[PDB]
C-alpha cells in the first residue's frame, strides 16, 4: 500500500495517459522498454522499486536536459527520496518500497556525477544542493553509497608491448625545416595523423552531440572538441589539394598524387575511416577531380586503392558502414554519419507524445540518440600502439593551408590552380618547370625494419 | 528498371533543413523517423503520371566538414538549394552554393530548384518576391515550404524531377 498522489506524487498509478511503453523488452535483461510518459513517470522508473534499470538511468541522465533542466532533475529526485508513510504493513514497505527507492536515487546521484559532471561545472549551486541533500541522507544502508558519491565528486573537484619502429625517408630525425608531404615517410605521415585524429575522436563528449548543439549559435561555446575534430580534417583535405595543384610540373605532381594514395593505404591498415575519407574528398574535389593527365600517370594499383576506397561513401556509405561493424578496435570512424543521424532523428521526431489529451515526453527519441552516442563511444576505448613523434605531430598541428584567406577566395584560388596547371580542352597542355630538388621515388609503404 | 532520381539537398545548417526531406519520406499521420534505415532517404512516386524512385541525399548536420562539399555534390543529378525565410544569411548563402554545383557538375545549366523554408513561427526576414527574384535571375524555379504542415514539400521535390527531366 503506497500513500496518496496527493501527498507523495510517484504514488499515482500507471495509466495510458502517463506512461506508455515498446512492445519489446530490455534484450539482456527482460524489462520494459519505455516509449514515453511524464516527468514523474520517468523519474518513478530512473527509481524504481521492483528492479534496477542501468540502461534507462545511462539512456536518461545522457538525454533528460531537451525535458528537463538539471535543478529541476535535482529537485524531483530528492522529491522522490522523501518517501512519506501511508506493524506488517509497515516494515515490508520499508524494505520493498523505501529502502530500494531511496538506493535506486543514490545510484542516480552516483551515476550523475560519475558520467556527467559538467551539469555541476557549469552550475555551482546545483552541486551545492547535491552536496547539501548528500549531506541530509541517513541509515546503515546508505552510508556505503553517500561514501562513494563524496568520494567522487571530491575527485571531480580536484581534476601494452613495443610499438614499431618510427619510419623516416629524405627528411631526417629534428630536421623540421624540411618536413613536407614528399620528404616524411608515406608511412610516418599516416601512423602521426592517425594518431592526433584518434585522440580528436576520442575527446568528443556526447554533451557536444545531445541536442544538435554543434550546429546552433552556440556550437563554438558547446561543441568545441568536435569542432577541432572537423576543422583539422578539413585542413588536412585542403592541403592534400593544395599539394597537389601548386605542384605544377606534371611528373612531380604525379609522385604527389600517387604519395597521398600511399597514405590512404596506409589510412586503410589502420583503421583511419576519417583518415581515408580526407582523401576522398580531396580527390573528389573540383580542383583535383579534373586532373585526368595526372590521373593517367598513377599506377593501376594505385588507381584501384583510390577506387575502393571512393566505393565506401557511395550507396549513402553502405560499404563504409558494414567495413566498420567488421573490424575491432583500435579505429577512428568517419564522424559526419553520427552527426546527420543525431540531427535527423531529434529533427524528424516529436519531444512530445499526446494520449487523451495529455502530453508525454518522447523517451524513445531520445534512446535513439543514447543509441548513436554509445555506438561512438565504442570506438573511444581503445588506442592505437603506436609512438608518437613530436615534431611530425607539431607540424601537422600546425598546418594552416588557407593561411589568412578565407574559404572561397582560397577554393577559387585552388581551382585557378587547376585550370591553369592542366587547362581546359581543347587548350594545350603547358609545360612547368620542377619545384623539388630532391628524389620523388617513394620509400614505399612496407616497413623497412622487422 | 524505373527510373532513378539522385537529388541532393543543399543549404545553410543550424535552420531546419532537415524537414524538408524527412516530411517528404515521411507518410503523413506518422511523426516516427529513422534516419539509420535506407527507406528513410530512398521513396517511390508517380510524378505526372510516371513511376520513379527519388533517391535524396542530405548531409544536415554536416556543414563544418566544407571540404566534402564536392564529393557529395557530385553524387546527384538535381539539386535542391534550401534556404530558412526566417534567416537572411542562409538566402545570402546561396549563390555560392549554386556555384559549387555548377563548377562540380561542369555546367552552367544544372537542374537545381530554390526551396525557401517556413522551419518555425519566427519572423520572416526574406520576402517571396526576393526568393522570387533571385531564381528568375538563375532562370531556375522557386518553392516555399512549410515544415510544420508539409505545404510545398512535394511541390518542391516533384517540381526539381521536372527540371531534370526537361534538361
Ligand atoms: O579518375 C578520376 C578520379 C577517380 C576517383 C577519385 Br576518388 C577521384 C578522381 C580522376 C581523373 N578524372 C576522372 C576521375
Amino acid at each position: 500500500r503506497l500513500p496518496s498522489a496527493d501527498v507523495y506524487r510517484f504514488a499515482e498509478p500507471d495509466s495510458e495517459e502517463n506512461i506508455i511503453f515498446e512492445e519489446n523488452m530490455q534484450p539482456k535483461a527482460g524489462i520494459p522498454i519505455i516509449k514515453a510518459g511524464t516527468v514523474i513517470k520517468l523519474i518513478e522508473r530512473l527509481t524504481y522499486h521492483m528492479y534496477a534499470d542501468p540502461n534507462f538511468v545511462r539512456t536518461f541522465l545522457t538525454t533528460y536536459r531537451s525535458f528537463c533542466k538539471p535543478q529541476e532533475l535535482l529537485s524531483l529526485i530528492i522529491e522522490r527520496f522523501e518517501i512519506p508513510e501511508p506493524s506488517a504493513e509497515l516494515k515490508r514497505f520499508r524494505k520493498e518500497y523505501i529502502q530500494p527507492v531511496q538506493l535506486r536515487v543514490l545510484n542516480v546521484c552516483r551515476h550523475w556525477v560519475e558520467h556527467h559532471f559538467y551539469d555541476f561545472e557549469r552550475d555551482a549551486y546545483l552541486l551545492q544542493r547535491m552536496e547539501e541533500f548528500i549531506g541530509t541522507v541517513r541509515g546503515k544502508a546508505m552510508k556505503k553509497w553517500v561514501e562513494s558519491i563524496t568520494k567522487i565528486i571530491q575527485r571531480k573537484k580536484i581534476a601494452q608491448s613495443s610499438p614499431p619502429t618510427v619510419e623516416w625517408h629524405i627528411s631526417r630525425p629534428g630536421h623540421i625545416e624540411t618536413f613536407d608531404l614528399l620528404t616524411l615517410h608515406p608511412i610516418e605521415i599516416a601512423r602521426q595523423l592517425t594518431l592526433l585524429e584518434s585522440d580528436l575522436y576520442r575527446a568528443v563528449q556526447p554533451s557536444e552531440l545531445v541536442g544538435s548543439v554543434w550546429t546552433k549559435e552556440d556550437k563554438e561555446i558547446n561543441s568545441p572538441n568536435l569542432l577541432k575534430m572537423i576543422r583539422h580534417t578539413t585542413n588536412l583535405t585542403l592541403w592534400f589539394e593544395k599539394c597537389i595543384v601548386e605542384t605544377e610540373n606534371l611528373e612531380e605532381r604525379v609522385a604527389v598524387v600517387s604519395r597521398i594514395i600511399e597514405i590512404l593505404q596506409v589510412f586503410q591498415e589502420l583503421n583511419n575511416f576519417n583518415g581515408v575519407l580526407e582523401v576522398v574528398s580531396a580527390m573528389n574535389s573540383s580542383p583535383v577531380y579534373r586532373l585526368d593527365h595526372t590521373f593517367e600517370q598513377i599506377p593501376s594499383r594505385q588507381k584501384k586503392i583510390l577506387e575502393e576506397a571512393h566505393e565506401l561513401s557511395e550507396d549513402h556509405y553502405k560499404k563504409y558502414l558494414a567495413k566498420l561493424r567488421s573490424i575491432n578496435p583500435p579505429c577512428v570512424p568517419f564522424f559526419g554519419i553520427y552527426l546527420t543521424n543525431i540531427l535527423k532523428t531529434e529533427e524528424g521526431n516529436p519531444e512530445v507524445l499526446k494520449r487523451h489529451g495529455k502530453e508525454l515526453i518522447n523517451f524513445s527519441k531520445r534512446r535513439k540518440v543514447a543509441e548513436i552516442t554509445g555506438e561512438i563511444q565504442q570506438y573511444q576505448n581503445q588506442p592505437y600502439c603506436l609512438r608518437v613523434e613530436s615534431d611530425i605531430k607539431r607540424f601537422f598541428e600546425n598546418l594552416n593551408p588557407m593561411g589568412n584567406s578565407m574559404e572561397k577566395e582560397f577554393t577559387d584560388y585552388l581551382f585557378n590552380k587547376s585550370l591553369e596547371i592542366e587547362p581546359r580542352n581543347p587548350k594545350p597542355l603547358p609545360r612547368f618547370p620542377k619545384k623539388y630538388s630532391y628524389p620523388l621515388k617513394s620509400p614505399g609503404v612496407r616497413p623497412s625494419n622487422p | 528498371h524505373m527510373t532513378e532520381y539522385k537529388l541532393v539537398v543543399v543549404g545553410a545548417g543550424g535552420v531546419g533543413k532537415s524537414a524538408l526531406t524527412i516530411q517528404l519520406i515521411q507518410n503523413h499521420f506518422v511523426d516516427e523517423y529513422d534516419p539509420t534505415i535506407e527507406d528513410s532517404y530512398r521513396k517511390q512516386v508517380v510524378i505526372d503520371g510516371e513511376t520513379c524512385l527519388l533517391d535524396i541525399l542530405d548531409t544536415a548536420g554536416q556543414e563544418e566538414y566544407s571540404a566534402m562539399r564536392d564529393q557529395y555534390m557530385r553524387t546527384g543529378e538535381g539539386f535542391l538549394c534550401v534556404f530558412a525565410i526566417n534567416n537572411t544569411k542562409s538566402f545570402e548563402d546561396i549563390h555560392q552554393y549554386r556555384e559549387q554545383i555548377k563548377r562540380v557538375k561542369d555546367s552552367d545549366d544544372v537542374p537545381m530548384v530554390l526551396v525557401g523554408n517556413k522551419c518555425d513561427l519566427a519572423a520572416r526576414t526574406v520576402e517571396s518576391r526576393q526568393a522570387q527574384d533571385l531564381a528568375r535571375s538563375y532562370g531556375i524555379p522557386y518553392i516555399e515550404t512549410s515544415a510544420k504542415t508539409r505545404q510545398g514539400v512535394e511541390d518542391a521535390f516533384y517540381t526539381l524531377v521536372r527540371e531534370i527531366r526537361q534538361h
